């Protein structure tokens, strides 16, 4: 009496993930503006994905964040404070043409562990829906892990399939401007 | 290094989007 798993068992993910939503209130503290749900199988990922609004359908000023269970989508978290992110800056036209598919590919890269061993350095990704231009970013745990960071950025850019000549940069969180712009630099580029 | 990581290719994941 041994049922065949492939017939009734859900496809497990390497990690359990949590989806977060951010609603700008302008007044409230950034943190006060929430967890949606968590999942750790392929089937559960789609069930959640299929019933939530596409990023392009969200009001400007909102964010979707998918992070490994236990890691809050903020700079202050133990797994992000020494880290950084690969930033994808989209123009206004790309909201229609690339925002949604780019975000889905990002999700597939995360849950599918597409960066091989370097996937352990991945914390999560966030998509910012903004009137001036949408942004997508994959956050990693340590900005000093060049090998991991550069390989992730390379595979990520490849997966998105955007023109190879376009360069993207990685910025550490501890380096974000604290003045009025103070030139927010990149530590790496690919 | 070392560890049986569960890896899924995009095609595998997309084929089960509706399943
Ligand atoms: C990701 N994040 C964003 N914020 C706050 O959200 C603001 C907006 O940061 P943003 O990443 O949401 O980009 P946005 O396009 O809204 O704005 P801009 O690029 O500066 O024009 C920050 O300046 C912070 O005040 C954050 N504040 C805290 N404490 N922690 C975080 O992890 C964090």
């Amino acid at each position: 009496e041994v049922a065949n798993p492939e017939h009734y068992i859900k496809h497990p993910l390497q990690n359990r993930w949590a989806l977060w939503f951010f609603k700008n209130d302008k007044s409230k503290t950034w943190q006060a503006n929430r967890l949606i749900s968590k999942f750790d199988t392929v089937e559960d990922f789609w069930a959640l994905y299929n019933h939530i609004q596409l990023s392009s359908n969200l009001m400007p000023g909102c964010d979707y964040s998918l992070f490994k269970d236990g890691i809050e989508p903020m700079w202050e978290d133990e797994k992000n404070k020494r880290g950084g992110r690969w930033l994808i800056t989209l123009n206004k036209q790309q909201r229609r043409s690339d925002l949604d598919r780019f975000w889905l590919e990002t999700l597939l890269c995360l849950i599918g562990e597409s960066f091989d061993d370097y996937s352990d350095d991945v914390c999560g990704a966030v998509v910012n829906v903004r009137a001036k231009g949408d942004k997508i970013a994959i956050w990693t745990t340590e900005c000093e892990n060049r090998e991991a960071v550069t390989h992730i950025g390379r595979v990520y850019k490849e997966r998105l399939g955007l023109p190879p000549k376009i360069v993207i940069g990685y910025q550490s969180h501890a380096d974000t401007a604290t003045k009025s712009g103070s030139t927010t630099k990149n530590r790496f580029v690919v | 290094p070392g560890g049986t990581r569960i890896i899924y290719d995009r095609k595998f994941l997309l084929d089960r989007r509706n399943s």
